């Protein structure tokens, strides 16, 4: 019987508060598809295959040919639109610095390699772990994949050197550790925790990269979104190829035959079975490839409101950029898909300490203006609620309201006047 | 007495070349891992198509016999290889039961195995054949091998029962299932699967 | 226009042929057997067998010329279930065999796939899914009581089963086994011929099957070989297997057994040339799809056509190797052609410079009307722009716009009902 | 060609409908596609072996219709989804979504109806003249590191 | 009838598998919807096209 989880009961009580006292910088990889292998199939040579005499029977069929080739062709040219919502939020080619005066977080493995397309490091793993003419054709996409990964790396150059400054106006050159700073503060821990850390925070960082290059190595499993749409394609075609193969009731499946035998009337027979077969698995196909393409719109439009909210900004969605409170993220260009590197702040090191909503002094409430009052277990103090840092309770840390005696659950102590 | 079969008696299933890949075939074949007997000549059961093989080194067997009642009142299909070529014959004569009429047909052309398969399809009767060195005694070797064709006679003979002409040899029986065949570069069978030996060739 | 049943025609790309290099040349080739089949000692054979035990001779190893046959006009029928008679001599079969036998002449209904009648029961039985033809005429020369035919049977044979079993049938359980009785019966019994008697007269049968097997072929219709071309688009005949493409001489390591090759989805992908041991690569003559790129016809006429994966040297000869028009062929022999990762590109002048993408052809490739000809060039992704970056710098904005852009949803289609039964049934 | 949205909801719709109407032409194999022309020429007996013909190909016909404008339907849901969702974030509050709202930082809204669909004109702030400046992420007075609140 | 989504999910499922269950009694065209009456009151011949 499967575990559901470790089970565990809260050290739940009405005057206990746990803080956390470090930090884990996280990098938590996310892959999307984006965009099918554009395909088209010429259903006259598909399924009457360069015999007239197969070509007139079609006819009277009507209008099917003409709809297939149009649903096709609705969902090939839909592929180079979701490729393009996705990577092309940038109106310029940001190029990247040449000093790399970075405050000690280490890009070179997500920035280009000089050396080539123009790929990263890790742009090159995720290239390498993913992996008949009977009138179907693979056309090729709009975009080559150098033109991807110039996408790429202007969103990468934008974010580095400008912050979210670059999706809502010009972008605006800022030192890297002051927008780590605005980041920080982002999700509610104070400015300093950076500073009084950069070195700490620049190691963390630099080594959860090193372990994203060491797990895409090691294992091709993390990948399985990409490659099934590869998948799925492959067999799609080599289905939809091996129903030439079937009778559906005629003497032969290979239409030469069928022509060379017979004469016209006992062949016209024939031949409207192998039609009227091979006519309804290209239907079967065609259908399949419209409810397949909505599937790859629909994680399109999520990849390209990802880049929005997550590259060109930092979202407050919870766990939508990656578990954790998010600080940003990194695209990085896959075959037929987007890889983000979401790195994220989690806390860590907890401690209980007691508690209390309020602390009485001269006969009144006084509140923290922004986090909790603890006690160590002897005396008194506000901290931010993200990160302990223990500051002597002041009529500037905190605001009034009222009398002592409404507050259920209130403390006696001195509050320090600067 | 009697060997495991191990996975030996694969034969070229058609005159068709195909290469690096995989092919699903339905045939009459040897079972994988099935309980060939095995011999020291007695008058045995053909079945559906018999697996024949011997151990080279005094060429002690130099023929066949098949048919019903094989020893006239019906005609027989006789094999013999000597001298410089193989010999057949469908006479419905009489012989006796060692080495020295409506004849319909006739047609000419340890250290070592030898392994041949038998069956009745269009024309009604096949032979394939292997030949290949040997280190391995008084056992079946395991290993891959896989028979070409010889010859496909037109004969129309119907048999059901059969003798060696005249040590150490094997036989056993085909029976219709379906295999999964690989074919490398080179247009040749190199690995086979069984589909009904274990869940896990199913799979 | 005629694509999109419209005078007018905005700017774009459009999708309208699939162009297909057309063969020149049409090979026949077979393997050169000078013996002509004996169907003389079948027809005009002394004596027929009867219908319980009928002769089949196995037929091989010739030309045969069905068409003479088909013309002797002494056969009443000459029917044929899985090939038209007029065929024959276009085909090649790996064996005949014909079978030959008597009965009186209203019985020849009988001798067909999947009937009944006692004949089909219990004497001469096709298989439902028969290929070959069915003769027959009357004989009143052979008119006399030897011809035999089966009465009774204890169950129906089997598909080219025969039956020579002589016994008393035992329709009941005694066994009166010798001499007949109640409930046990001889079954075979004999037609009395005489001119004396329609379908009580003498007709002789002959039942010609087909094979049509994967080994190499053996009797052949008398159509006579022809020389062998390579590395040309061609219409193409082995034996009886048809098609067109481009013939190579290949490398592929046929074992000596094998007569043809196929690729991973199963198609013919070489053969063997019947008269000579050599191998031949097959390969599809090439085919891509034509679109045409315009700006609206607002503007100009001016085209150019992508012939999509084809590459540039196969398509000028179009002249007569595709569907095209003598004006159409001027986008085939002359102005510019531009070879793309995408396809050949003709009647585009390729640029060095670069810009926005006006109409996408693919692989990075898009094409305009500009300074007039129709203009094909790499797009830009924007200007490049190297931020000013450095550890200490920062940009401030001193002042602002507001500004307001529309965005479009679609909310609803139209809510269109149908009634199936009157659409269907009117 | 700015509402190319709104139009392609037409056209696609006069699209699907001159083709599901245009196929009542097509003959399917059958002696002629107007049904009162078999019922006039032929018996009972023979015509109803025309009569299966046009309804297997006009059943087929309308089954392809009504497969596309299921899976067509479900795209206009996709975009009336998306739409209320703009109309409770954008309208009726101000979104912080990064480009859900327009280009620029997001102030407020307003609905236009329009046919089969709706308009949003997004008013957005946008930062227009910068000027560079030294900086610095802290300030030290006297000893006692100074940040901006 | 708060919960008529849920309920939705259940009804169409159960009238689809009952549609589709019920389309076992229909002709087609063919002489019977119980397979072994075809295979009963015709020869092959004709029984293979029903
Ligand atoms: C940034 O990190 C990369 C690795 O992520 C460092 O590259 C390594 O550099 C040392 C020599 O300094 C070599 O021995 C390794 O083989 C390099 N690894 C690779 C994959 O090339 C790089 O030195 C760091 N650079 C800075 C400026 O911190
Ligand atoms: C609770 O925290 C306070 C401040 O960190 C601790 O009080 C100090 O204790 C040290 C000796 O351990 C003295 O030198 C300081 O002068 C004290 N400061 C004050 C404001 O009195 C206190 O020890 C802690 N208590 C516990 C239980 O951890
Ligand atoms: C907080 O301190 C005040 C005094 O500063 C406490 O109020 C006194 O409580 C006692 C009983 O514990 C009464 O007898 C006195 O009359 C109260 N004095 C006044 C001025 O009201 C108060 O109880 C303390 N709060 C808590 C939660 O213990
Ligand atoms: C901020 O930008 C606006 C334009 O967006 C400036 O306004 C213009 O000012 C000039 C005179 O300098 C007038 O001729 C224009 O008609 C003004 N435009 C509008 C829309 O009123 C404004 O002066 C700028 N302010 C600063 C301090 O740079
Ligand atoms: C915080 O955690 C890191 C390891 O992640 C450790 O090296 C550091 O000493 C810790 N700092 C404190 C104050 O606990
Ligand atoms: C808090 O203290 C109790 C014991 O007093 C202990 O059981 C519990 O695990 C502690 N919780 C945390 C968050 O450290
Ligand atoms: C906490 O709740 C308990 C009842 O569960 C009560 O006895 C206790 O006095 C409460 N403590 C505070 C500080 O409110
Ligand atoms: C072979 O057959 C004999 C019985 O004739 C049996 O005892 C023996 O176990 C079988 N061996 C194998 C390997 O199946
Ligand atoms: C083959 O011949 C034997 C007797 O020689 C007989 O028992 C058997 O039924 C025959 N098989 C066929 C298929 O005729
Ligand atoms: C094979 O054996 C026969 C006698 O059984 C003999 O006549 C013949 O010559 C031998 N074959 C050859 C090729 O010599
Ligand atoms: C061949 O067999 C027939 C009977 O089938 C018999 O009459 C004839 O005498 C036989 N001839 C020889 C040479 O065995
Ligand atoms: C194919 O056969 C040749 C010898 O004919 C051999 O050299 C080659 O290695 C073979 N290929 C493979 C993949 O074994
Ligand atoms: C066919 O004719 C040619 C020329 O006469 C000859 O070389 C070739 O060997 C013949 N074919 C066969 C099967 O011998
Ligand atoms: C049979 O003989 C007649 C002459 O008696 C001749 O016209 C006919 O062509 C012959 N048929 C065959 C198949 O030999
Ligand atoms: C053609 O369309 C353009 C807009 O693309 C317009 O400016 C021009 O006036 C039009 N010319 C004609 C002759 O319609
Ligand atoms: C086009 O065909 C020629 C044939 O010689 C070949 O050399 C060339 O590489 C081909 N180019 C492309 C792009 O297919
Ligand atoms: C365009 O580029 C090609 C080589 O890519 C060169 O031969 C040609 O002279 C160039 N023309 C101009 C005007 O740059
Ligand atoms: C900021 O100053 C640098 C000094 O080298 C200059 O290159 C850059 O163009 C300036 N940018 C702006 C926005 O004034």
């Amino acid at each position: 019987t499967m575990s559901l989880g470790a089970e565990n009961s809260v050290a739940y009580s009405n005057n206990s508060i746990a803080i956390p006292t470090n930090f884990t910088i996280s990098v938590t990889t996310e892959i999307l598809p984006v965009s099918m292998t554009k395909t088209s199939v010429d259903c006259t040579m598909y399924i009457c295959g360069d015999s007239t005499e197969c070509s007139n029977l079609l006819l009277q069929y009507g209008s099917f040919c003409t709809q297939l080739n149009r649903a096709l062709t609705g969902i090939a040219v839909e592929q180079d639109k979701n490729t393009q919502e996705v990577f092309a939020q940038v109106k310029q080619i940001y190029k990247t610095p040449p000093i790399k005066d970075f405050g000690g977080f280490n890009f070179s493995q997500i920035l280009p390699d000089p050396s080539k397309s123009k790929r990263s490091f890790i742009e090159d793993l995720l290239f390498n772990k993913v992996t008949k003419f009977n009138g179907l054709t693979v056309l090729p996409p709009l975009l080559t994949d150098e033109m991807i990964a110039q996408y790429t790396s202007a969103l990468l150059a934008g974010t580095i050197t400008s912050g979210w400054t670059f999706g809502a106006g010009a972008a605006l050159q800022i030192p890297f550790a002051m927008q780590m700073a605005y980041r920080f503060n982002g999700i509610g821990v104070t400015q300093n925790v950076l500073y009084e850390n950069q070195k700490l925070i620049a190691n963390q960082f630099n080594s959860a990269i090193g372990k994203i290059q060491d797990s895409l190595s090691s294992t091709a499993s993390a990948l399985g979104k990409l490659q099934n749409v590869v998948n799925q394609n492959a067999q799609a075609l080599n289905t939809l190829v091996k129903q030439l193969s079937s009778n559906f009731g005629a003497i032969s499946s290979v239409l030469n035959d069928i022509l060379s035998r017979l004469d016209k009337v006992e062949a016209e027979v024939q031949i409207d079975r192998l039609i009227t077969g091979r006519l309804q698995s290209l239907q079967t196909y065609v259908t399949q490839q419209l409810i397949r393409a909505a599937e790859i719109r629909a994680s399109a439009n999520l990849a390209a409101t990802k880049m929005s909210e997550c590259v060109l900004g930092q979202s407050k969605r919870v766990d939508f950029c990656g578990k954790g409170y998010h600080l940003m993220s990194f695209p990085q260009s896959a075959p037929h898909g987007v890889v983000f590197l979401h790195v994220t702040y989690v806390p860590a090191q907890e401690k209980n300490f007691t508690t209390a909503p309020a602390i009485c002094h001269d006969g009144k409430a006084h509140f923290p203006r922004e986090g909790v009052f603890v006690s160590n277990g002897t005396h008194w103090f506000v901290t931010q609620r993200n990160f302990y840092e223990p500051q002597i309770i002041t009529t500037d840390n905190t605001f009034v309201s009222g009398n002592c005696d409404v507050v259920i659950g209130i403390v006696n102590n001195t509050v320090y006047d600067p | 007495a009697y060997t495991n079969s191990f996975t030996r008696g694969v034969y070229y299933p058609d005159k068709v070349f195909r290469s690096s890949v995989l092919h699903s075939t339905q045939d009459l074949f040897l079972p994988f891992f099935s309980n060939v007997t095995w011999f020291h000549n007695p008058v045995l059961p053909f079945n559906d198509g018999v697996y024949f093989a011997s151990t080279e080194k005094s060429n002690i067997i130099r023929g066949w016999i098949f048919g019903t009642t094989l020893d006239s009142k019906t005609q027989s299909l006789l094999i013999v290889n000597n001298a410089t070529n193989v010999v057949i014959k469908v006479c419905e004569f009489q012989f006796c039961n060692d080495p020295f009429n409506n004849c319909t047909f006739e047609y000419v052309s340890f250290k070592n195995l030898r392994e041949f398969v038998f069956k009745n399809i269009d024309g009604y009767f096949k032979i394939y054949s292997k030949h290949t060195p040997i280190n391995l005694v008084r056992d079946l070797p395991q290993g891959f091998s896989a028979l070409e064709p010889l010859v496909d006679l037109p004969i129309g003979i119907n048999i059901t029962r059969f003798q060696t002409l005249l040590a150490a040899y094997y036989v056993g029986y085909l029976q219709p299932r379906t295999f999964l065949l690989k074919y490398n570069e080179n247009g040749t069978i190199t690995d086979a699967v069984d589909c009904a030996l274990d869940p896990l060739s199913e799979t | 226009k005629c694509t999109l049943k419209s005078f007018t025609v905005e700017k774009g790309i459009y999708q309208t042929s699939n162009f297909r290099v057309q063969p020149t040349e049409s090979i026949v080739r077979f393997p050169n057997i000078t013996n002509l089949c004996p169907f003389g000692e079948v027809f005009n054979a002394t004596r027929f067998a009867s219908v319980y035990a009928w002769n089949r001779k196995r037929i091989s190893n010739c030309v045969a010329d069905y068409s003479v046959l088909y013309n002797s006009a002494s056969f009443s029928t000459f029917k044929c279930y899985g090939v038209s008679p007029t065929k024959l001599n276009d085909l090649c079969f790996t064996n005949v065999y014909a079978d030959s036998f008597v009965i009186r002449g209203d019985e020849v209904r009988q001798i067909a796939p999947g009937q009944t009648g006692k004949i089909a029961d219990y004497n001469y039985k096709l298989p439902d899914d028969f290929t070959g033809c069915v003769i027959a005429w009357n004989s009143n020369n052979l008119d006399n009581y030897n011809y035999r035919y089966r009465l009774f049977r204890k169950s129906n044979l089997k598909p080219f089963e025969r039956d020579i079993s002589t016994e008393i049938y035992q329709a009941g359980s005694k066994p009166c086994n010798g001499v007949e009785g109640f409930n046990c019966y001889f079954p075979l019994q004999s037609y009395g011929f005489q001119p004396t008697n329609v379908g009580y007269q003498p007709y002789r049968v002959v039942v010609l099957s087909f094979e049509l097997l994967h080994a190499p072929a053996t009797v052949c219709g008398p159509k006579k070989s022809t020389n062998l071309v390579k590395n040309k688009c061609v219409n193409f005949n082995f034996n009886g297997l048809t098609g067109t493409g481009v013939l190579t001489e290949s490398n592929k390591k046929f074992l000596p057994f094998q007569q043809f090759g196929r690729d991973i989805a199963d198609t013919t992908d070489a053969v063997r040339d019947p008269q000579t041991l050599e191998i031949l690569d097959i390969t599809p003559c090439s085919f891509g799809g034509v679109s045409v790129i315009t700006p609206g016809t607002n503007t100009s006429n001016q085209v150019a056509v992508l012939y999509q994966g084809v590459n540039c040297t196969e398509v000028p000869v179009a002249i007569h190797a595709d569907q095209l028009t003598p004006t159409w062929r001027v986008y085939s022999t002359g102005s510019n052609v531009f070879q793309t990762r995408a396809g050949c590109l003709i009647g585009a002048e390729h640029v060095n410079n670069s810009y926005e993408c006006d109409i996408p052809i693919g692989a990075g490739i898009c094409a305009s009307y500009q300074t007039q000809s129709i203009i094909a060039y790499t797009m830009s992704l924007g200007a490049e722009n190297s931020v000013a970056y450095s550890n200490n710098s920062i940009a401030i904005p001193t002042n602002f716009t507001i500004s307001v852009t529309t965005e479009i949803l679609p909310v609803s289609m139209t809510k269109t009902s149908v009634d199936c039964t009157m659409y269907i049934c009117g």
